[PDB]
């Protein structure tokens, strides 16, 4: 599908539909370079990232606003457009679980690109875990926990306390902790330690790396607030 | 709500 | 396809569908619903026009993003090949837009409001057409645009109120027609200005509500004529 | 200031 163009061609097209607000072309795109089977620079990643991130926000705010609407109650009409949104989502998540662990994900490269990999990875069996039920449900929530648990104890060993990815992999394991583990106390208890041994070791940082670590230590301490 | 990490913009 | 499904779930589904700014699942429900062969009330003319607009608006805003990386001139073929993709799907909406209105929608029964409706709508989807075509493509698009447009004001001038919502949508849009797309300036100032001043006349005839619906198409308008003048 | 067209209420 992709398949005719030419990796750098691919590159320059998921740059154009990110400025024409076009995230499923670009997702498309970045897809068929994915599927070029080169590892993916920082910049190429950040693109990934975003256009994925976009289709699958569209997909959990529409999901959201139509499950509110079931649950203050009756023809089926709710229920189905809940359902044909639900499994786009789906879809979606499983698109971005299978690039992670055909293309993606490897034992090799720096801590940055391992970390980022593996949060990505439970991110999306996350997303896939807020619209889950039964057995499946188990079997999704034990997927976020182990591409988590794996990524946390990367970024503990090879990075530093106030590194952004780590940051924002703990962040995203505190949301999950609250909102898909039912389990409030380790969410409060990970986000507060991020956040203090990160506070720890600001000092040690100037210029952009010093914004880019405060920055997500805000949404630590806003999450902490709304949360206590 | 709760807030998750965003998109890197730089 | 939503052939197996009631015209009643196809309306509800609509209307979820905006709720959630799914408007590409809103067209296809309108379409579905269009499709069941029974005449649109207003309230659902809208819903079509809504999930359409949005739609083609999506596309539009991003071909002239497109294009304007395109035309800046002082080389690969990646802007091109992106822009022509783009082009492709938004002349396929409005194809599918004027097959609905030409096999479903247009027709000589109905009211009048209904009537000219449709064919603005008709006027309205050759002009997003003729903003991305070129040559004798073109020239024939711009023509279809005006005929719809002209059969259009022709019912509105018989058979609605100068300060008709419906009309002056109508006298806004092919005003637009003559700047942007037939190169008539003089043509687009005269009808606006016309369009302005009849409405003025009538204004006190009008509650509320439909004083404030008037009023807030009088001034795009005047907003035009500032910009043209 | 540009060209605007009916919006849809």
């Amino acid at each position: 599908a992709m398949g005719s163009m030419e990796r750098a061609s691919l590159i320059q097209k998921a740059k154009l539909a990110e400025q024409a607000e076009r995230y499923e072309d670009m997702a498309a795109f970045m897809k068929g370079a994915v599927e070029k089977g080169e590892e993916l620079s920082c910049e190429e990643r950040n693109l990934l990232s975003v256009a994925y991130k976009n289709v699958v926000g569209g997909q959990r705010a529409a999901w959201r606003v139509l499950s509110s609407i079931e649950q203050k109650s009756k023809g089926p009409e709710v229920r189905e457009y809940r359902e044909k949104v639900e499994t786009e989502l789906q879809g979606v998540c499983d698109t971005v679980l299978g690039l992670l662990d055909s293309h993606l994900i490897k034992e090799a490269g720096d801590a940055e690109s391992r970390v980022f990999y593996l949060k990505m990875k439970g991110d999306y069996y996350r997303y896939l875990a807020e619209v889950a039920t039964g057995d499946d449900k188990k079997r999704i929530i034990d997927s976020a926990r182990s591409a988590y648990q794996e990524a946390m104890d990367i970024s503990k060993k090879e990075m530093p306390p106030t590194n952004p990815i780590r940051l924002g992999l703990a962040l995203n394991f505190s949301v999950f902790h609250y909102e898909i583990a039912n389990s409030p106390e380790e969410a409060i208890s990970l986000a507060k330690t991020t956040f203090d041994e990160a506070m720890a070791d600001l000092h040690t940082l100037s210029e952009d790396s010093y914004k880019d670590s405060t920055l997500i230590m805000q949404l630590l301490r806003d999450n902490l607030t709304l949360w206590t | 709500r709760t807030i998750s990490a965003p998109v890197v913009r730089p």
